[PDB]
DNA sequence: AGGATGTATATATCTGACACGTGCCTGGAGACTAGGGAGTAATCCCCTTGGCGGTTAAAACGCGGCGGACAGCGCGTACGTGCGTTTAAGCGGTGCTAGAGCTGTCTACGACCAATTGAGCGGCCTCGGCACCGGGATTCTCCAG
DNA sequence: GAGAATCCCGGTGCCGAGGCCGCTCAATTGGTCGTAGACAGCTCTAGCACCGCTTAAACGCACGTACGCGCTGTCCGCCGCGTTTTAACCGCCAAGGGGATTACTCCCTAGTCTCCAGGCACGTGTCAGATATATACATCCTGT
């Protein structure tokens, strides 16, 4: 057997995923989530395809930005992990209550 | 009647001048539009488009390809210092993120 | 006839600034929305600048001030110049 | 209950694209909450725009306008 | 050395309005004659610009620089021409005012005069 | 109102300079402030550190460690103008002590590319301390904003081609209109000799 | 001193003059190579029309600059 | 020789300044600052009396709003004081 | 026909003023290096506002910055002001 | 006689002035007849709400007027008006009082 | 001859709170408030009438504009008040 | 410092997306006329810059001592890495009604012009609510037991 | 249990809110005219519900190694208070640039026929880029 020590494969993942462009979250569960949320404001709604694609793109952008801000906040306090307090602080400075 | 010479040719432009006129008159921006505003608008728009498409092709020829896909426009936009503050609230589709790893995570 | 686009006019500028490159299909959509955004912003600013001073038209000076307001740094001092050139080639014909 | 379709590895991949290196164990629930709120707002505005014009199909321009009303322009469509 | 809100010291206010005994006292008491303001002017500059000859004489007689520059790199001769005077030009030229220095716009002092005798030199 | 600053002294030498200043009872400085009107350089040749270059550009003395030894021995106030590093960082003081313009008074610069041997912020600070200005886009030699500039550049030679053409592209045909192209070596040499050497 | 002139069709013509001439002479030199008569040409430089009767150096033109040429027919 | 202990006068000043409405930036220096920058942009300007007051109000509200989030970031790291690193994290997360 | 100028005036916004602003913010203990940072931020903000104000003024062929111009500038940036 | 338009709709805010401002402000080619009779009511309701909540806090401090401090106190305590006016600065107002829970004495 | 809604605010205040008054530095705030809300609502209604290839700015546009801009609870009260006013007006 | 896993090069081949071509229908161009918005001169008077001076509230300089920030070392549990097992995403088919677009008539609603009259704006003017000032009361903190 | 600081209670003075008057300019009534928006009606692009399968990705368990979090010392940086030196704030007088209105004459733009070239939907074809392959070589660890 031969192992890498902790903290090495993570850097490889960082380098890989920051160079591609494919979509990350799967495609069918997102469709079902959107339909189940929107099924409380009307009754017989129908969706095109560009609609779910656009929603997915915007959601991914939002979450990636949030995680960048959280990481900066975490490093600011002499740590390397991230925890819920960081998400709360980032979102409260931004102005989203 | 003499031979027709279009308005986009007298100014030495490539964007249209009839279309900009028509869209400025039937969009309810004012009650009457002068006869010199469309040329100004066309010139400015053409300059911006040229400025972005010149910077896209450099990053295109870097990675040894002969087309322009959205990743290249994202790179060219996010890597300049003035074209960033103008488009600082837009998100390109099928784009990506710039490479940056913090310096207190390396071995 | 049907919906009109700005796609026959980006290709010409491309062939003029870079003579050995093409452009894909989705990139054309990006470049086709980028023009509408800027158009609407500039027109909307010129309208209000005409409404404050009690005037009733849109002339070249309104566009000049609208451009100088909402373009940052050294992108103004260039664009303005270009614009002026066009008008001077127009009145002299 | 369909919020469980956003699994654990998906959140890990988004985090990696962010730039993080070590994730904790109680970070997933908060992510799901934030996502739910965002989607709720956008979808409600879109359905209002759609119901106005007497239609029954949410199209792409509706979502584009809904995102534009908050500062998320989203060129591309 | 309590300066004003514009940069002017006491010698500046003394020079901008001819008060020769006051300047004599101020100089004999001790005051450096080469101190620029926030724009870049010097006492000799204003002295030659407004048109008092005796103050320029007194300032020159105490080792003040003769080709110092200021706003947009204008020499004393530049103002002495651009306004129009007779005596100060003769005095300065006798003292060694450079007649070939140039300003930021690329012009010479001869290009800023109207009089025939003025253009003669 | 003498001040002090160091540009390569030793730790024991640093303590020695501290004690000498205390004997002189003057304010010291670690970060480069504006009023730093004295610089002590270890060796006997103008080095290529950022601090020494900023010192020669702002204008002040560049003295050697022999003056430190002499001040330690004689224990008196000072004796200047005997150990100044000569031949090139001397015309700067003579230019600043006669009310003349700065070096790059009327030039425009643009940086572009990848800089490895030297960083970027350092060069930007050097330019903005010299007297010029920095640009943000590439100066194409066919646009109106480049042709409509009338600013002769002082400090050039008597009658040459570096008097009407005052824009530069710097990286890490040589004159197309009013725009040049030059490597970083020419810049960093131009600073440490106080003269716009041609081409 | 060489000088470039540019025409709306996208061409470049080169000329050689001295810095004490008059616009009429430049128009004559242009007609000596183009063919258009010297009564229908108008020149543009730095966003302003040029009149006939002044010297070149008055408008601050130096070596290796560019002028634009426009006709008056249509 | 009576003497308070460090920490009590600050709370009192907090309670006092949070219950009063008045400008606290010494008008005439502020006027000179605005005129200096204006001199930078154009030549030979002159200001009304209301422009300076409007600018004063806006530029005080901005700084108060910044200092609140600075204090939050500082508390987040098990400290009581504010240093010149918190301001930068605040301005970075905000988007300026 | 000369011209005078003003310089080095950011030092009138002294130390106790920054302290009073911080008190109204909610802080309790202040370090000894926040002052330069505060001054820098203030200068940047004021420049960005006065530029647009002067542009509006110069459009209408006037020479005095009025009260409505600052309001229009601040609404352009993103922060409105009620009262004038 | 002449029954005015704002008094046959039950309102107190005007109805003709709004018509003129909608017709000569470049918002569309034509403005319908039932367009202002809605805007007037909406504006009136919002103003009544704000003014009532301001007068309350004005009374709770032993005074009989309304100065800007009271409007500032009545806006930042509503949890539904704080969202509509979030990027607004009231002149000559102030800030709400709250000290954090850590900096208090033991 | 300038214009200002400085007389109607008085009537609403006199009918909600009988014995009170308004200082002069507090009427300008109400003026600016009314103007800003007017501009927001009318602008959104205009954009919504243009995104459908139509030319009249009718009442449904204002309904949808109110339902988009104002937050949750205030919307229901606002819509009810407007509807009551309009139906009373058209009844007579 | 070999041994073992990734990542980069180099070369086959192969399918589907880009660049060019040709009828032809709707929107841009040349030539003319009728009316009102904006460019240009004069002239009245409100309000911004520049000085002078006495008085007292804030800014600048210094000192002795305590609470907090930054660097050490010592435990114990929560998260990173490689495996073998079980769930359901993605691809490619085919049948199908519901709802988005287009077209052709025909009528109820808003721009437009004229004549007559009450609501809302500018200025005067006088009494009550708030700002400013001295005096006992009561709450809150620190050294000492 | 004492010191300093904050809250009530009268008490005099002073200017800005709350009414009031003529009159001028926009809102109301009473008409006609040319054209958007409601409402039937027929054609056909695209979205929802199914089925089988091949294989990439989500679940579940084990072991051991950094990293989070709670202690205990050492000492330089910042708060609180009293004396001295600087320039803001207030009230007052004088001179001249530029913001607000008012008129008169002319040049620039909306509104209408007419005819000729620039741009859109539809076809058909050849080359740049995505995939499978062997392997050449550039980091990462554990042993000594």
């Amino acid at each position: 057997p031969h192992r890498y020590r902790p903290g090495t494969v993570a850097l490889r993942e960082i380098r890989r995923y920051q160079k591609s462009t494919e979509l990350l979250i799967r495609k069918l569960p997102f469709q079902r989530l959107v339909r189940e949320i929107a099924q409380d404001f009307k009754t017989d709604l129908r969706f095109q395809s560009s609609a779910v694609m656009a929603l997915q793109e915007a959601c991914e952008a939002y979450l990636v930005g949030l995680f960048e801000d959280t990481n900066l906040c975490a490093i600011h306090a002499k740590r390397v992990t991230i925890m819920p307090k960081d998400i709360q602080l980032a979102r409260r400075i931004r102005g989203e209550r | 009647r003499a031979k027709a010479k279009t308005r986009s040719s007298r100014a030495g432009l490539q964007f249209p001048v009839g279309r900009v006129h028509r869209l400025l008159r039937k969009g309810n921006y004012a009650e009457r539009v002068g006869a010199g505003a469309p040329v100004y608008l066309a010139a400015v728009l053409e300059y911006l488009t040229a400025e972005i498409l010149e910077l896209a092709g450099n990053a295109a020829r870097d990675n040894k390809k002969t087309r322009i896909i959205p990743r290249h426009l994202q790179l060219a936009i996010r890597n300049d210092e003035e074209l960033n503050k103008l488009l600082g609230k837009v998100t390109i589709a099928q784009g990506g993120v710039l490479p940056n790893i913090q310096a207190v995570l390396l071995p | 006839s049907r919906k009109e686009s700005y796609s026959v006019y980006v290709y010409k500028v491309l062939k003029q600034v870079h003579p050995d490159t093409g452009i894909s299909s989705k990139a054309m959509g990006i470049m086709n929305s980028f023009v509408n955004d800027i158009f609407e912003r500039i027109a909307g600013e010129a309208s209000r600048l005409a409404h404050y001073n009690k005037r009733s038209t849109i002339t070249s000076r309104e566009i000049q001030t609208a451009v100088r307001l909402l373009l940052p740094g050294e992108l103004a001092k260039h664009a303005v110049s270009e614009g002026t050139k066009a008008v001077t080639k127009y009145t002299s014909s | 209950d369909n919020i469980q379709g956003i699994t654990k590895p998906a959140i890990r991949r988004l985090a990696r694209r962010g730039g993080v290196k070590r994730i904790s164990g109680l970070i997933y629930e908060e992510t799901r909450g934030v996502l739910k709120v965002f989607l709720e707002n956008v979808i409600r505005d879109a359905v209002t725009y759609t119901e106005h014009a007497k239609r029954k199909t949410v199209t792409a321009m509706d979502v584009v306008y809904a995102l534009k009303r908050q500062g998320r322009t989203l060129y591309g469509f | 050395v309590k300066r004003n809100h514009r940069g002017e010291t006491l010698l500046h206010i003394a020079s901008i309005k001819g008060d020769l005994p006051s300047v004599e006292y101020l100089l004999q008491n001790g005051s450096d004659p080469n101190v620029k303001d926030h724009a870049g002017w010097t006492p000799l500059h204003e002295a030659c610009n407004h048109g008092h000859l005796k103050v320029v004489e007194l300032l020159l007689q105490h080792k003040a620089l003769v080709n110092s520059t200021g706003y947009q790199n204008d020499s004393p001769l530049h103002d002495a021409a651009k306004n129009g005077h007779m005596d100060i030009v003769k005095l300065l030229l006798s003292y060694g005012a450079s007649r070939n220095a140039v300003n930021i716009f690329g012009l010479r002092p001869v290009d800023y005069a109207d009089g025939e005798n003025m253009k003669s030199l | 109102p003498l001040v002090l600053i160091g540009s390569g002294l030793s730790s024991e030498q640093q303590k020695m300079l501290s004690e000498l200043a205390v004997i002189l009872k003057a304010k010291k400085c670690a970060e480069f402030d504006s009023t730093v009107t004295h610089v002590i350089v270890p060796g006997d040749t103008v080095q290529s550190t950022l601090k020494c270059m900023l010192g020669i550009l702002n204008g002040c003395w560049i003295l050697k460690f022999e003056w430190v030894k002499a001040c330690l021995q004689r224990k008196a106030c000072e004796q200047e103008e005997k150990y100044e590093i000569p031949e090139g960082p001397q015309r700067s003081r003579l230019n600043k002590e006669q009310l003349l313009p700065k070096l790059f008074d009327g030039c425009y610069f643009y940086f572009g590319g990848a800089f490895k041997h030297h960083p970027k912020d350092n060069l930007v600070k050097l330019v903005t301390a010299a007297g010029g200005q920095v640009l943000s886009r590439k100066p194409k030699p066919d646009s109106d904003v480049t042709q409509t500039i009338n600013t002769v550049a002082y400090h050039a030679k008597a009658d040459s081609d570096q008097r009407f053409c005052t824009q530069y592209i710097i990286y890490e045909r040589v004159r197309q209109g009013k725009v040049w192209m030059a490597p970083s070596s020419w810049f960093i040499d131009c600073v440490m000799s106080f003269e716009l050497l041609p081409l | 001193m060489q000088i470039f002139v540019k025409t709306l069709t996208g061409k470049t013509i080169t000329l050689e003059v001295e810095p004490s001439d008059t616009i009429e002479n430049v128009k004559a030199k242009i007609q000596d190579k183009e063919g258009i008569p010297p009564d229908q040409q108008r020149l543009i430089f730095a966003g302003k029309q040029l009149e006939d009767g002044r010297t070149l150096s008055d408008y601050n033109i130096q070596k290796e600059s560019t002028l634009h040429l426009v006709l008056r027919l249509r």
